[PDB]
RNA sequence: GUCCGAACCCACUUCAGUUGAAAAUGGAGGGGAUGAGUUGUGGAUAGGGGUGAAAGGCCAAUCAAACACCGUGAUAGCUGG
RNA sequence: CCCUAAACCGACACUGGUGGAUAGGUAGAGUAUACCGAGGCGAUCGAGUGAAUCGUGGUGAAGGAACUCGGCAAAAUGCCC
RNA sequence: GUAGCGAAAUUCCUUGUCGGGUAAGUUCCGACCUGCACGAAUGGAGUAACGAUUUCCCUACUGUCUCCACCAUGAACUCGG
RNA sequence: CUCGAUGUCGGCUCGUCGCAUCCUGGGGCUGGAGUCGGUCCCAAGGGUUGGGCUGUUCGCCCAUUAAAGCGGCACGCGAGCUGGGUUCAGAACGUCGUGAGACAGUUCGGUCCCUAUCCGCUGCGCGCGGAGGAAUCUUGAGAAGGGCUGUCUUUAGUACGAGAGGACCGAGACGGACUGACCUCUGGUGUGCCAGUUGUUCUGCCAAGAGCAUGGCUGGUUGGCUACGUCGGGUUGUGAUAACCGCUGAAAGCAUCUAAGCGGGAAGCACGCUUCAAGAUAAGGGUUCCCACAGGAGUGUUCCUGGUAAGGUCCCCGAGAGAUGAUCGGGUUGAUAGGCCAGACGUGGACGCAUCGUAAGGUGUGGAGCUGACUGGUACUAAUAGACCGAGGACUUUCA
């Protein structure tokens, strides 16, 4: 339904500058290189409108015959990634086109996704903001426990959703409404204010801003 | 160079700190020595950094060697030996190779060596 | 990377003098008061220089009316007319946080090369 | 940073010498106060001929934090000791002299006398 | 805590016959003098080396 | 029957242990430490009795009356089979 | 032959108990503590691994008892002139 | 029921009342006397010194806490017994 | 019901539900002029503070806040914690009793065990299936989350008001709490880096070093982790509604929001935002890839073995991943890790020499030496060499 503008960058790490008021920004650097459109999703075949990006150095070795094969429709080189951007208008873009860095200008608003960094199994505590017992006055082995999981026999049950330990981070991520610093589009280089996630050398996908802004 | 990030060796990491001397020591002594896979890769690093500063030839690079080490014999074979070796080698002064496993407790065992031919 | 480095190469200054921590230092910096424009010197020692690129900062401590002040300017923000260096220092290290539990001759510096 | 039961030194003529703060004013569950926050606090120390007394509830401004401010440019402030500046109710000193150097957050469009009266603004 | 009841057979079997190994791959000698199994990535038990046919090296004496 | 403080004797607090390293302990501190001190060797007091700076405490790891054997296959308007 | 114990009392080749004697150096008041001597050991399942969590230690911005039944625990103090 | 003491290791009502300490004190501290239901060798009222006793306060100090983070270790986890 | 034990008061921790709503949202009536209120109708989305006293719950008080809601869940929650209270044994007071003793009187002290089998819940895998075998990108049935709010300026000293006082409806700026990611900044850590240093023992000694004492201690500190930090978010809105307000309009010549019919209307409902998702066995969709093998018994050709294609897995080097599985990247057609070279960070001026000093030591040579994680190069070392799995034109029927 919403019309998106996109590209898809390696997260390089951060900086800071200071912008014309000589305010200290923090800006994530992106390798937002070329990405060629690979397929066109449209509503008559797919079902949906949608344009299928690649991004990324590949050897060739590594590229099996049928991504050789998709990549060869296409007409492009092979890429690493494969991203679909869902917008309104995939109808004006071709097979093979060239999408860099300058889709964005100097203060476009944009809306960063990214998988984010992982911690492994995390407890209550860390993953989920508990409140742990005291460190002392009598506590007993619970120091850092999740407390009561439920109430008694009505119901014999523990609820579900209830938040327990396990594994947190590597997940979808989208930061909102991040103001692009600047774009040097010869080198492929984007400027965010702001931080995103992932660790450095992850994929990231630069869209149009959802909500425009705040 | 590079801290060991999980549990330390031995218990402890100044019984780590010593058992990568000693096993350093007994490399450079006997050129070969059969030490457990992560043991052997463990001290690669270190003993590849003393070969180096080994392959200049004087007496503050003995010095500093004989920080570690702390056997003048094995600093006499470093320098004299194992140093001159390496003149034209570039890094990778050892080398480890996976040897089996230990039947007491499934210990997988290697060998760490000092490449014993010269570059030339 | 070296990108980065290139990227930041941007917003350094080449007009930075040399001085080290124990130095003494003048710190001209523009403030912006109402409609004017101003520059304000704050003087002191240089108690600390954490380093890197265009995250290079230093701190200056001085003492005034009683009470120490410190402040903490990033070596190449905009807000830095000039540095003046007045004295060089005679210290053995690199942080001069020491200096915060000390005043009056136990609190000065030698000067380098006497 | 400024929490319940800090108690600061006064850079005031007021005749008070500590306050202790009993709360933090600025919304529900507010934690820390900061340079330019205003405060209510108890005089826990007060010179003997004066007109502020001994456990007397009062409002503050705080000046001088030990922590550190950070500033839009970059850049951070650190002093050596908490301090506060007494108020009237209004948000006018019940001083006529200010002690010591005071930060430039006092002069966000807020506290003009106590910028006025102050010996150095950082 | 202690178990209520006594496991049944098929639940008892079901996690029990979880508890197995696998089975050593084994790779042929690359030294045609010896043609004797060992492990991949490990010196040959039977001949002391390691490497392709073309460059092979001692790594135990025996 | 001074003070601080080891050995030594004890056991105030806390943490651990609680299918323990241990049927009462370990770590960290704590009290006494020339005295009404502590300890080795041998000895004396025996069960309605002993001994007790006194807690019904202790008398061979459950003492408001030890343990063993015998009366004895005690008795149980009670539970179980 | 063992003997502040793997051989004794503890059901054990048991982090407990068990009387006496010899008991050196440097620092120290010291038989405390630290590192060593005479001498004796490396401890009777190991190898790995940056999960949570539990135990045992360490550090900590600003604040400084707001914790809690209670300053429990820790920190601070500490020695000689 | 004397001297002396008294909201007390005793006071139910009760968080009695008044004062002090705190920003705020059912605890505490000094009184009052209305002693449910003190009192003179089952001693009364005091008392320097002493106390791992109980209680309240001040200061120092701190991860006790705001609000937790990080480090190493014995288990936990993986492999072989 | 339970005495061959259903642990109990308060708190901590973790919640979830109701609405009889404390705040925020909408409205009717007012003895509603305005600012404020009172009252009862909708409404459970989010929120609903920190302390003093007391074991308390409760309550009083202090300082706030938009507000400091009331209840259920074994007066939720002790195989989650505490143990201050209460119901053990010691002891004392008052009182009662001749006494042993007693008290829903007070007073000081007083062992809180458990390695999780099943359901439940939080995470992570293996297997089979998805009518050939695969790779890659996806749709979204459905599921989860998020939803809070203040102050100031302006409109405007306007409307209202005798004055005092003082708006609605709109516009903007800055916040508190909560929360997602991140490490550029600040702060913390640092068993690793540099330095200093006490005691001791050792390398024969000088010099230079090493082991131990919490990393002996002390001062800093990159990387990683992290909050005390930095960026971002709640939404502008849409559809049907609630209370309520109506339009036209009869039955009932009038009247009537309702009976026919049409419409406004809330933080609520469903979307909008973020995330998961075809075991959604209804097992989906697009694109791309490999394809008519071999041998037996056969019985509509069936079916079973065997070697393969595309593709994978074992194995090895690792991390941006991780308890282990898994995931991601690399494996000589190679920069995956280490080493090496160079730089940055960090430390702070190595050894040796020269010189000054009786010596401890100072000065120069010289931002020296050392040096981890960060960066860029570089096959020197290790990623050797090999195996194993994996279709067959892929059941059947009717259409076209
Ligand atoms: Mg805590
Ligand atoms: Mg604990
Ligand atoms: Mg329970
Ligand atoms: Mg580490
Ligand atoms: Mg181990
Ligand atoms: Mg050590
Ligand atoms: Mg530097
Ligand atoms: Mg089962
Ligand atoms: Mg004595
Ligand atoms: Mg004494
Ligand atoms: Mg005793
Ligand atoms: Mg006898
Ligand atoms: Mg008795
Ligand atoms: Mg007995
Ligand atoms: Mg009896
Ligand atoms: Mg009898
Ligand atoms: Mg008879
Ligand atoms: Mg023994
Ligand atoms: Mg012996
Ligand atoms: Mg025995
Ligand atoms: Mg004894
Ligand atoms: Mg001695
Ligand atoms: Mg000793
Ligand atoms: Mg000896
Ligand atoms: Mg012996
Ligand atoms: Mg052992
Ligand atoms: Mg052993
Ligand atoms: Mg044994
Ligand atoms: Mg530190
Ligand atoms: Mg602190
Ligand atoms: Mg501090
Ligand atoms: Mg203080
Ligand atoms: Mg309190
Ligand atoms: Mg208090
Ligand atoms: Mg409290
Ligand atoms: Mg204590
Ligand atoms: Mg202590
Ligand atoms: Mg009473
Ligand atoms: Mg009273
Ligand atoms: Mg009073
Ligand atoms: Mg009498
Ligand atoms: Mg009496
Ligand atoms: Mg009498
Ligand atoms: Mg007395
Ligand atoms: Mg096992
Ligand atoms: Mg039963
Ligand atoms: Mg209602
Ligand atoms: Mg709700
Ligand atoms: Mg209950
Ligand atoms: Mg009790
Ligand atoms: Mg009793
Ligand atoms: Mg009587
Ligand atoms: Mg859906
Ligand atoms: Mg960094
Ligand atoms: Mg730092
Ligand atoms: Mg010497
Ligand atoms: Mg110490
Ligand atoms: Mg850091
Ligand atoms: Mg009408
Ligand atoms: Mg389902
Ligand atoms: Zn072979």
């Amino acid at each position: 339904e919403r019309t998106v503008k996109g590209v898809l960058g390696t997260k390089l790490g951060m900086t800071q500058l200071w912008d014309e008021h000589n305010r200290l920004v923090p800006v994530t650097v992106i390798q937002a290189g070329p990405c060629v459109v690979t397929q066109v999703r449209t509503p008559e075949t797919d079902g949906y409108s949608a344009v299928q990006l690649g991004y990324g150095a590949v050897k060739a070795k590594n590229v099996t015959k049928p991504e050789a094969g998709h990549f060869e429709k296409a007409g492009v080189t092979p890429r690493r990634h494969l991203v679909e951007l869902r917008t309104a208008d995939a109808s004006e873009y071709t097979l093979g086109q060239e999408i860099a860095a300058d889709v964005f200008s100097e203060s476009d608003f944009v809306d960063v996704t990214g998988t984010s960094k992982g911690k492994g199994t995390a407890g209550v505590m860390k993953r989920h903001g508990f409140g742990g017992l005291r460190a002392t006055h009598g506590v007993h082995r619970k120091h850092r426990s999740p407390g009561s999981i439920g109430g008694c026999s009505t119901p014999g049950k523990v609820i579900k959703g209830l938040r327990m330990a396990g594994r947190m981070g590597v997940e979808r991520v989208t930061v909102q409404n991040l103001q692009v610093h600047s774009v040097d589009a010869e080198r492929g280089i984007m400027l965010v204010r702001g931080a995103v996630p992932g660790p450095k050398g992850s994929l990231l996908v630069v869209r149009s801003a959802a909500k425009k802004a705040a | 160079p590079k801290p060991t990030k999980g549990p330390r060796l031995g218990g402890s990491p100044a019984h780590e700190r010593i058992i990568l001397r000693n096993l350093a020591s007994q490399l450079f002594e006997h050129g070969r020595v059969v030490t457990t896979v992560t043991k052997a890769k463990r001290v690669r690093p270190l003993a590849e950094k003393l070969i180096n500063r080994a392959k200049t030839d004087t007496v503050a690079n003995r010095r500093f060697v004989n920080r570690t080490i702390t056997d003048r014999g094995i600093v006499h074979i470093l320098f004299t030996e194992i140093g001159p070796r390496m003149e034209g080698r570039d890094g990778g002064y050892t080398r480890v190779t996976r040897i089996g496993i230990r039947k007491g407790d499934n210990a997988p065992m290697a060998v760490i060596e000092v490449i014993s031919d010269k570059v030339a | 990377s070296n990108i980065i480095d290139e990227i930041d190469k941007a917003s350094m200054r080449d007009d930075i003098p040399e001085f080290r921590p124990g130095d003494s230092v003048k710190v001209h910096v523009k403030v912006v008061e109402g409609s004017r424009t101003r520059v304000q010197v704050f003087s002191g020692i240089v108690i600390s220089r954490t380093g890197g690129g265009v995250q290079e900062s230093f701190t200056v401590r001085k003492l005034s009316f009683g009470t120490g002040v410190e402040r903490t300017f990033p070596l190449h923000s905009p807000i830095i007319d000039k540095i003046e260096v007045d004295r060089h220092g005679a210290v053995r290290r690199a942080k001069l946080y020491y200096l915060r539990g000390r005043r009056g001759k136990a609190a000065k510096i030698k000067e380098r090369g006497s | 940073m400024i929490q319940q039961e800090t108690r600061l030194k006064v850079a005031d003529n007021t005749g008070a010498k500590e306050l202790l703060c009993i709360r933090v004013l600025g919304g529900s569950k507010r934690r820390y106060a900061y340079l330019g926050d205003t405060i209510v606090c108890t005089v826990k120390d007060a010179i003997p001929g004066g007109n502020v007394k001994k456990g007397e509830v009062v409002k503050a401004v705080v000046v001088r934090t030990v922590k550190s401010h950070r500033r839009p440019d970059g850049s951070y402030i650190k002093f050596d000791e908490n301090a506060a500046v007494l108020l009237k109710g209004d948000g006018e000193p019940r001083g006529t002299r200010i002690f010591g150097p005071i930060a430039r957050e006092l002069r966000e469009k807020k506290f003009m006398r106590i910028v006025s009266l102050a010996p150095e603004v950082i | 805590a202690v178990p209520k009841r006594k496991m049944s057979r098929s639940n008892t079997r079901h996690r029990r016959s979880q508890w197995k190994t696998v089975a050593t791959k084994l790779v042929t000698c690359a030294n045609p003098a010896c043609g004797e199994k060992h492990l991949p990535h490990t010196a040959c038990p039977s001949c002391g080396g390691y490497g392709p046919r073309g460059d092979r090296r001692q790594v135990v004496e025996a």
